[PDB]
DNA sequence: AGCTCAAGTAGTTACGCCGGTCAT
RNA sequence: AAGACCAGGC
DNA sequence: AACTACTTGAGCT
């Protein structure tokens, strides 16, 4: 009768608990309040679904309060001090001319108003006329380099972070400052935070994943140390075993070490009550 | 008793507290248009000679610190004129007793 | 307490004084120099190296050893230790101060930055207020940075006088981790001031200038801020917990000990060999740190600074953060011992105040008495009988210190005892206890039980005490203390015995009635087909324990002799005891037996429910507590259970599905009633899918559909449940259990048997979480009910998914915050409490503090206990002028307005005097003083008070204890009557003073109740109504006196902690929610806080005295406030291009033109579309609208417009380099900073019909309603001076404003009507004297400090006090800082100390005098 | 209430 | 719920490509003007064309 | 039956209805250092060290352990185990103070260090009393 | 160079009472 | 023996 | 999680 399904850790049976989280690779946008020299935000968290997978996200903000006549649109890209008003994202990306730019955010030249907010964007960015500058205002020949990199392996880095791509995250981005706009006008409203649909459930299997790669990479990084004394076996297959052990005994995911920066609930102690139980 | 329309300058003021023992009062009058007294929650206040005061002292054994205090910027406190030591008797209905008599000294 | 006498004289202290550690001193004090920094080990031998802990300090171990001051470990305190640091160091947290000095004083020579000479600082100077002169100062001296050698006297600016010198610039500086910097200045010259340097200036630093800044020379000079020599402290401080032996075991403080120590040592042997200079102080900030550490690690400049292990190191501050923190944690509360704890189950053969201990713990918990010539025989019985027999005892304690433990000691049943011996017994029946439930937020969460063994591991306690700790018996515990002292027992049964709780001061009223089995059967019981016969009737008259023995005259002899419950039942009522009611059509022969009616002690006619029996105001119990003592009462509760619950043994009594099941046409006649309000629905909404419905002013046009379809369903769903209501006969259970009061309601039987109902969140039907649709199972856009959330079915027959579901989501909102209101509510609780502690009325009979400060001059403003005070009926106040008079009115002057001589005994010998009519004028000229005074305290006219001293009763109680015919004359002169009134005021005394303004103060605080006197004296009432003769009158005058000196306020109440709680209470049982005007739970909270930007703020406006009922005067008013901008008001706007400033390339503008020419500018346009709909509501011109606009900008902008008439409202313009870019700056300018009609801040302004009550001419009060303006915003000032309100009656709910308005007072007026409205809006009800307290200790220093740690915990109290509620210790560290004295006169201090704290019971002094204790004998 | 009405 | 069960994780390309060969006109070249109301497709949150 | 508090009929509780069996584990081991040094599990009396505690031991077969059907109760030490360091300290176990039963299962075991590892196992009827919740 | 006014940024404190498992 | 974490009780 | 205190920053004469 007993379905399993527990691990059995130094004894006691261990029960790996399910974390709810939002969704990653995902558009959302978000009205701020009153109180803000922004008007409303999209965003889209952005993780190599398989590969290191990193945690920076994507911010199209929207300055110019319902009022204010600067009504002007820039967004924030990983590593960069200040934020970049859109237009020069888009040449700095391979866009060069207008209406090239509004090409790719509206797919309607007869929609007039959302365009009109663009106007004020456009003018923002009139300083800068080309590719060359474009990826420049980032902060010579040793800033403008570094501009690329950030485009490569930062910005929006799902999709891919190869290169001859760039075309497509200008659409994404595109499509990103058509979000923005599209509840601004009052057309769509602003992103059901607790909407289920778009809420993930990292389960047992997944949990392990993430935890072992913390595990066999400072296990890849200790290989490297005998490797690196021989003038002229080692591998503790230790860190792996007692690693694991940690975490599943006591409810802390993250290691151990002078980190207790992690998270304890992650597998307890199976219920034995009763069957139902 | 100055009763300025709109604002007095700064350069101006500042020559208030320059003529004692007389003393100088400024009122703005889109502050005086409604007697604040007269309002519904105000209670009726009092001053109190050196002598009324000296006596409150004594019959409750205070050490004047230990009286209620009110504001000197406090609108009703302005409207009397009190000053930095003046006290006050407060007496107004009270659904307990009928009438209730408190005292604020002015810090 | 100690163990072993000590020659020492002993005391309690009266005083703390707060410093900081004079260096010199802390190395006085040690008793070892402590070098090294390890423990002990003699190289492994075990031991105590001189070097460390114990190098002389104190020990471990168990070894007496401790510089032969022997004690060993357990008498002997720890002995300080210290260490000489290598170089000077900041004190982690006086670095904001030693900064903030700095800032004030210059350095190279150390004195301040501005003398008496400069003006603004001899104000500064003059500041007494240790804190606030340092404040004052520093916001002074932390700009200006040159130190003037020379500056102009008190004449000429002209001449320049001279003071110290060298004027060296002085730097800015700023903090960057541990050290302080700053920049001196083209481009500034940086420099890290180093401590060395800092302190030598500190030590220069003027003696009178210590004192300038908040210091002092004895206690805390400045330059003690930094330390130069570090106190060690002792072992008991810091124990070790060694693993047996051969294991280490170090505290965490032993260790940043080491930590410290060791990064000294290195320093110095750097500074003794090859000490490269600038590699040293890389070396010195460590130190810096670990010192920073040890006290503090906690900060900003991250670097937590974790022990090997990650684990973070309790920093001394850590140890005592409040709650867990020595302060919070041990001190304010601590684990006690003598307390039990399991439990409960309720026992209906419990007297009220008892308490069944299991035998278990009885045998658990020991109670030391004393051996008296009086109990030696017993308790050298309970001795013998061990520790294992019940009514035994466990251990002896000889006079010589030392005990004997009664289960092992050879001579167990042996030892004869000593008198003097105390022994320890085991509890035993009648031992008075302290029995809790927490939360404990009652003065009633604990009470004094008398101790019943008995069997079962459990708690028994008695039903009726249930509601005061609030317990149920699904497996809630309850917690038992056992008092220890001879008069610690006293105290516990003086004040807190169950008995004398019986009325809650809190709400005036009872709080502890008859609940279930009880109550329910008490109501059967009474009606008047109940009948039990001689064989039950003599049963039932056994149970009753007082009974007379007497069984009374059958109420039925006839054919068969029976008894109805109304007449046994009343054999548990006490002689003397009148009750009278009054429900509907009740009246002298109840029809449906509605009221009650109870005379000498026996029910003459009503039936018994919770209006008669519960923990209500009328309540019989609040009358035979009133009327017969605490003891009476308590015992009542048995006996009218006793009798009731065995009766309902046999009566029996159950619930069924049955009791929930509808008439079979009745569920039919319901479901129709949803059917055809289904479509009273479809109707309303196809009638908006068509756009045929109007928007009701301040409304959305959606909302308004809403805001029906709402009021549709509800009112459908109302009767719904009130056709199954009345269609549950007078058998069915589930009626009778509501009806007797015993448990739920309508609204209940309706969701069981008729339709469960709407459900809800956040306000609005179920949500369309999904895109346009509430499930997935359901058409987009689907606005109906079966959707929206509306459960059409009962639970009899139960829920489809849909309904299911959405009932769930409904709940789900529910169990929320009946887990968040939880503990916020207890926060909020906590606070109030911490806010009114040290409050409690004074022997003169002021309401002060641990200050003296006067918060209440009478506490109540009337010094009358709650408890004592019922709600009278102040008859003058109500009914016409006609009905008064020919109440109070004699007239011995008038043949038909005199006292007929069938009244008095001298009535026609009376007819005609005029000297008495004189005295009957005195009087009758009195009441009407009053009436009219009473309309000036109560504008409302509701006659109906909390008033001391009962008189409706106390004259009923003269009506049968003389017995008075409604016929034969009384016998009083009219002098007698109201002569005999006034005689009676003089003794009603209050405060006691012997000169005036107390005299005075005599009058005031009492005036009110006179008046009630009054009116029930009035001769013609007195005389004509209750025939009252000489003798009853002296009795009842006699008795209004004595009872009135008893409900009088008790020096020693500690009435802060009950009015704090008085008010918490009642807030426990609120909801976090706001729904079903920002109130309730968070509202409150809104309010302690003293917020400045309340979610609501909104303003009630009142027109002006005459135009009342004036319809289109309210709207003349509301448009003349409510806020409106071109803004709400334009469809569009449009910037065109023409240059020909006498036509337009526009068609529809053309007219417009030519016909505004007859009764420069710039070629580019700017027109404006106004909404005609727009025009109407807001209602505006376009002559207007303009006029504004063209007086906005003026001279230098010409504008056009067309006329009301056009079917397209426009406005033209043009301005007068690139154009283009201000034609359009000038875009905004015109939306957003320009108004039409309105005072800013005042959005939506609705209208209202209020019900006031008022004056008729012809006397009587009558209703007048009148309309009213309700803001959506809050500006005073401004909508106050508006022609056609009442600026005498204007109210917006923020206090805030209102006292920066009409001054303190009337804001204080606020503040407490606003928290009253948030109880009050809750059906709860608490009096006056609580919020008052609460308001009037906001109140009182000035302004609004708020009940919170930037208020009440941050003014001029003991330091001890505020440190122990959130800064625990920065509280302490600026109280050592500006060496404070702290008078321990604040009920916290004392329990910090352990000493008797002045509360009620301590709040005097007991001396035995000499004289008299030779006279008794 | 929640589970009755709204006002409820 | 009894009924409920989590998605495991299936790969994208055997359906990426199975798209870009069923009228998948992919995004590196596109024209918003050509093609008007064209429904633009996403993968795991991905802009495909 | 009143606020929530249910009477239940002694006979049927008697009948045996809703009676229910608990079962305990007090467990230990046998501690060693790589310094040859070990613990024992034996039946400890006198011997230098005093370290003990205040129950029986008797109930204890000299293997340090009881047996199966043992009624132990009060504290009766259930396990006997010392610690010998320079010369016998006391690392016995007791059944908890509150409880008692009977012994049901004992069992000596190795562990990955080939330390001696043993768990017992203490039953005991629990019958529904005036207080228990249902 | 210097001053008022608005905004930012820093930082703090929160909750009643009452078995298992892990590891320094 | 002190702490931390999870769980559960009114 | 929300505020409120405290001090700082940038706009402005
Ligand atoms: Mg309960
Ligand atoms: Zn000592
Ligand atoms: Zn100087």
């Amino acid at each position: 009768f007993d379905m399993g399904g527990y691990f059995i850790i130094n004894g006691s049976e261990k029960v790996l608990i399910a974390q709810e989280r939002s969704a990653g690779n995902i558009v959302q946008v978000f009205k701020k309040a009153a109180p803000s020299p922004i008007s409303h935000v999209a965003e889209i968290r952005s993780a190599l679904e398989k590969g290191s997978r990193f945690i920076s996200t994507l911010q199209v903000k929207l300055y110019g309060r319902e009022g204010s006549s600067a009504r002007t649109i820039k967004a924030t890209l990983p590593y960069i001090k200040q934020d970049i008003p859109i237009v020069i994202i888009f040449r700095a990306l391979g866009i060069i001319p207008d209406g090239e730019i509004l090409e790719h955010i509206c797919y309607d030249v007869n929609d007039w108003q959302m365009l009109e907010m663009l106007k004020p964007c456009v003018e923002d960015g009139f300083v800068i006329q080309d590719r060359e500058t474009a990826l420049d205002f980032i902060g010579k020949e040793k800033r403008i380099q570094y501009a690329k990199d950030i485009l490569q392996k930062e910005f929006l880095p799902h999709i891919t972070q190869l290169e001859g791509f760039e075309s497509r995250k200008a659409f994404f981005l595109g499509y990103m400052i058509n979000r923005l706009l599209l509840c601004a006008l009052d057309r769509k409203d602003q992103d059901d935070r607790d909407h289920f649909g778009k809420k993930r459930l990292d389960l047992a299997g997944p949990l392990l994943a993430q935890l072992f790669k913390t595990l066999f990479k400072k296990l890849t990084k200790d290989i490297f140390r005998y490797m690196q004394r021989t003038v002229e076996l080692a591998i503790n297959a230790k860190t792996i075993t007692s690693g694991l052990k940690y975490a599943l005994a006591t409810g802390n995911w993250g290691e151990q070490k002078k980190a207790m920066s992690s998270r304890a609930g992650v597998s307890q102690v199976l219920n034995r009550y009763t069957y139902s139980s | 008793i100055f009763v300025y329309q709109n604002n007095i300058t700064p350069s101006a003021m500042k020559l208030v507290p320059s003529i004692p023992p007389a003393t100088i009062e400024t009122f703005n009058e889109a502050a005086l248009v409604v007697n604040i007294t007269h309002h519904e929650l105000v209670p009726k206040h009092i001053r109190l000679s050196s002598d009324e005061k000296r006596e409150l002292l004594k019959r409750y054994r205070l050490k004047e610190s230990q009286l209620p205090r009110i504001q000197r910027a406090d609108p009703v406190a302005l409207y009397l004129g009190l000053k930095r030591g003046e006290v006050v008797k407060i007496i107004r209905k009270s659904e307990t007793s009928g009438r209730y008599a408190s005292y604020r000294i002015c810090m | 307490v100690g163990q072993q006498y000590s020659s020492a004289p002993l005391r309690t202290v009266k005083e703390v004084q707060f410093g900081l550690f004079s260096p010199e001193e802390v190395r006085a004090i040690s008793v070892a120099k402590i070098r090294f920094p390890e423990t002990m080990d003699e190289t492994q031998t075990r031991a105590k190296i001189g070097g460390l802990n114990d190098p002389r300090l104190g020990s471990i171990d168990r070894n007496l050893k401790c510089q032969t001051c022997q004690e060993g470990m357990n008498e002997c305190p720890g002995h300080f230790g210290h260490i000489d640091l290598a170089k000077p160091v900041f004190h982690v947290g006086f670095i904001a101060k030693i900064k903030k000095v700095c800032e004030c004083v210059c350095m190279h020579c150390g004195k301040l930055l501005l003398d008496e000479h400069n003006e603004l600082m001899r104000q500064a100077l003059a500041i007494k207020d240790s804190k606030k002169r340092f404040a004052a100062i520093w916001t002074l001296c932390k700009t200006k940075m040159v130190c003037e050698t020379d500056v102009p006297s008190e004449d000429d600016p002209t001449q320049l006088v001279s003071r110290g010198g060298c004027g060296n610039t002085q730097p800015t500086i700023r903090k960057d981790g541990l050290k302080l910097v700053g920049s001196w200045k083209d481009e500034p010259e940086l420099r890290v001031l180093s401590t060395e340097e800092i302190l030598n200036i500190f030590k220069h630093i003027s003696v009178k200038d210590f004192t300038s800044l908040g210091f002092n020379e004895v206690f805390s000079r400045p330059e003690w801020m930094i330390l130069t020599c570090l106190p060690v402290p002792p072992p008991p401080v810091r124990p070790s917990i060694s693993f047996n032996e051969s294991q280490r075991g170090e505290d965490d403080l032993t260790f940043k000990l080491a930590d410290i120590l060791k990064a000294n040592i290195s320093l110095e042997t750097l500074e003794h060999n090859g000490a490269p200079h600038h590699a040293i102080e890389e070396a010195e900030s460590l130190l810096q740190f670990h010192v920073a550490t040890y006290m503090d690690n906690d900060i900003a400049g991250q670097p937590q600074a974790l022990q090997k292990s990650g684990r973070p190191v309790k920093s001394i501050r850590a140890r005592l953060k409040g709650k867990e923190g020595r302060i919070r944690g041990n001190l304010m509360g601590k684990r006690v011992d003598f307390s039990a704890r399991t439990v409960i189950s309720g026992d209906p053969n419990l007297e009220l105040d008892q308490v069944g201990v299991p035998k278990s713990i009885a045998k658990t918990l020991t109670y030391p008495e004393v051996v008296t010539p009086y109990n030696i025989d017993r308790l050298t019985q309970l001795v013998r009988n061990g520790p294992n027999e019940h009514p035994g005892a466990k251990y002896v304690i000889r006079d010589s210190g030392d005990r004997i433990d009664l289960r092992y000691s050879k001579r167990a049943g042996d030892i004869q005892l000593q008198y003097g011996w105390k022994v320890e017994r085991h509890i035993m029946d009648n031992d008075p206890v302290l029995f809790n439930r927490q939360p404990s937020l009652h003065k009633m969460s604990m009470m004094a039980h008398r101790v019943k063994v008995i069997p079962y591991s459990t708690f028994r306690l008695n039903l009726s005490v249930t509601s005061p700790y609030n317990a149920d018996f699904d497996g809630d515990e309850m917690n038992l203390h056992v008092p220890q002292s001879e008069e610690t027992r006293a105290e516990l049964s003086q004040l807190c015995a169950v008995p004398l709780q019986i009325v809650s001061p809190q709400s005036n009223k009872p709080c502890m009635g008859i609940v279930q089995d009880t109550l329910c059967g008490i109501r059967k019981l009474t009606l008047r087909d109940t009948f039990i016969e001689l064989d039950q009737v003599l049963n039932m008259l056994y149970w009753v324990p007082d009974w007379d023995g007497v069984i009374p005259t059958p109420a039925i002899i006839k054919p068969k002799p029976l008894w109805s419950g109304k007449q046994i039942l009343s054999v548990a009522i006490p002689n003397g005891i009148h009750l009278q009611r009054f429900d509907e059509g009740t009246t002298l022969l109840s029809p449906k037996d509605n009221g009650m009616l109870i005379i000498d002690g026996q029910i003459i006619f009503g039936v018994v429910e919770k209006k008669t029996v519960g923990s209500s105001n009328g309540g019989l119990i609040h009358v035979v507590t009133r009327e017969k003592g605490p003891q009476v009462c308590a015992k009542l509760f048995g006996n009218i259970q006793k009798v009731v619950n065995f009766w309902l043994l046999h009566n029996g009594f159950s619930t069924g599905i049955g009791d929930t099941i509808a008439d079979g046409p009745t569920m039919r006649e319901i479901t129709e009633t949803i059917a055809e309000a289904k479509k009273k629905v479809l109707d309303v909404t196809k009638e908006a899918q068509a756009n045929l419905l109007t928007a009701k002013h301040g409304m959305t046009l959606r909302e308004s559909f809403e805001d029906n379809v709402v009021r549709f369903l509800n009112e459908a769903r109302d009767k719904a449940g009130r056709l199954a209501e009345v269609n549950l006969k007078d058998l069915n259970n589930v009626k009778q259990m509501v009806m007797a009061g015993s448990k739920g309601s309508f609204i209940n039987i309706a969701q069981m048997s008729a339709c469960v109902g709407q459900q809800s969140v956040e306000g609005k039907r179920i949500a369309f979480g999904f895109v346009d649709r509430t499930l997935p199972h359901f058409s987009k856009d689907d606005y109906s009910p079966e959707s929206k959330g509306f459960v059409e079915n009962s639970y009899l027959r139960g829920l489809t998914p849909q309904e299911f579901f959405f009932h769930a989501m409904g709940g789900r909102e529910g169990l929320i915050d009946t887990a968040v209101k939880t503990a916020e509510t207890g926060y909020i609780q906590r606070r109030l409490v911490k806010a009114l502690e040290d409050i409690m009325v004074h022997y003169d009979n002021t309401t002060r503090n641990s200050l003296g400060n006067v918060i209440q001059f009478i506490y109540g403003e009337d010094g009358m206990d709650a408890a004592h005070i019922e709600k009278q009926s102040l008859d003058t106040i109500g009914g016409s002028d006609a009905a008064f008079e020919k109440r109070y009115r004699v007239d011995l002057l008038n043949t038909d307005h005199t006292l007929d001589p069938s009244l008095l005994e001298s009535g026609s010998e009376i007819l005609g005097d005029l000297k008495l009519q004189v005295l009957l004028d005195e009087e009758y000229k009195q009441l009407v003083k009053d009436r009219k005074f009473l309309r000036e305290v109560f504008v409302d006219g509701e006659a109906n008070w909390p008033l001391p001293v009962n008189i409706r009763r106390i004259i009923q109680n003269a009506q049968q204890t003389f017995h008075i015919d409604h016929t034969k004359p009384s016998d009083l002169t009219i002098k007698d009557i109201v002569l005999g009134v006034k005689d009676l005021q003089e003794n009603l005394l209050v405060l006691r003073g012997k000169n005036e303004i107390i005299q005075n103060a005599q009058r005031d605080a009492v005036t009110l109740f006179c008046c009630l006197l009054r009116s029930r004296l009035a001769t013609r009432r007195v005389l004509q109504e209750y025939r009252l003769t000489k003798q009853a009158f002296d009795w009842v005058l006699s008795n209004i006196e004595a009872q009135f000196l008893r409900s009088v306020v008790h020096p020693g109440e500690m009435v802060g902690v009950l009015a704090a709680q008085s008010i918490g209470e009642p807030a426990t049982q609120m909801t976090l929610n706001t729904f079903h005007v920002t109130s309730g739970v968070p509202r409150l909270k809104e309010i302690l806080n003293v917020a400045k930007n309340m979610k609501t703020p909104s303003l009630t406006v009142y027109l002006e005295p005459g135009h009342a009922a004036d319809q289109e005067q309210a709207k003349l008013i509301r448009s003349a406030i409510e806020h409106t901008t071109l803004k709400s008001v334009t469809i569009a706007s449009e910037i065109y291009y023409d240059p020909d400033p006498r036509s337009t390339v526009i068609p529809e503008d053309e007219e417009i033109i030519q016909l505004h020419f007859s009764l420069q500018q710039s070629p580019w346009l700017l027109r404006l579309e106004l909404d005609r709909a727009a025009m109407n509501d807001k209602d505006l011109t376009m002559g207007q609208v303009g006029e504004r606009i063209k007086q906005t900008f003026k001279n230098d902008l010409f504008v056009i417009w067309s006329e009301d008439n056009d079917e397209k409202l426009i406005i033209r313009c043009r301005v007068v380099a690139e154009e283009d870019h201000m034609l359009k700056k000038i875009e905004n300018t015109m939306l957003e900073n320009i108004t039409l009609r309105g005072v800013e801040n005042i959005e939506r302004v609705v209208m209202m019909k209020y019900d006031r009550k008022v004056p008729s001419p012809t006397g009587e009060y009558v209703k007048e309603p009148e309309w009213v303006l309700e803001t959506d915003g809050v500006n005073l000032s401004e909508v106050m001076t508006v022609p056609g309100i009442d600026p005498t009656r204007i109210y917006t709910n923020s206090f805030i404003d209102i006292m920066e308005v009409l001054g303190i007072e009337a804001g204080r007026a606020a503040l407490y009507k606003e928290v009253y409205n948030v109880i009050a809006s809750d059906g709860s009800y608490v009096n006056y004297r609580h919020m008052a307290l609460l308001v009037d200790v906001m109140t009182t220093q000035g302004g609004l400090t708020s009940v919170t740690r930037h208020g009440f915990n941050r003014s001029n109290t003991g330091a001890l006090m505020r440190c122990s509620f959130e800064e625990t210790v920065e509280i302490l560290f600026e109280a050592g800082a500006s060496a404070e004295l702290d008078d321990c006169r604040g009920v916290s201090e004392n329990v910090i100390l352990g000493q008797m704290a002045p509360i009620g019971t301590g709040a005097f002094d007991v001396m035995i005098d000499e004289e008299s204790l030779v006279k008794y004998m | 209430n929640p589970i009755w009405g709204i006002g409820c | 719920s009894l009924m409920s069960c989590i998605s495991v994780g299936t790969d994208p390309m055997p359906i990426i490509t199975f798209l870009s060969e069923w009228g998948m006109e992919p995004l590196e070249d596109y024209v918003p003007h050509q093609s008007p109301d064209a429904t633009r497709v996403f993968v795991n949150g991905v802009w495909h064309g | 039956n009143q606020e929530d508090s249910m009477i239940m009929n002694q006979s049927s509780i008697d009948r045996g209805l809703f009676r229910s069996l608990f079962f305990r584990s007090y467990m230990d081991q046998e501690k060693k250092y790589g310094m040859s040094i070990t613990e024992t599990f034996e039946k400890p009396q006198r011997t230098n060290t005093l370290r003990m505690k205040h129950g029986t031991y008797d109930k204890l077969d000299d293997d340090g352990l009881i047996a199966p059907g043992v009624r132990v109760s009060g504290e009766d030490v259930i396990i006997g185990k010392t610690t010998p360091i320079s010369s016998k300290r006391d690392a016995s176990t007791p059944l908890r103070s509150t409880e008692n039963g009977i012994v049901d299962q004992v069992l000596v075991t190795t562990n990955q260090d080939g330390l001696k590892f043993v768990k017992v196992r203490v039953r005991t009827t629990k019958i529904p009393q005036i207080g228990d919740k249902f």
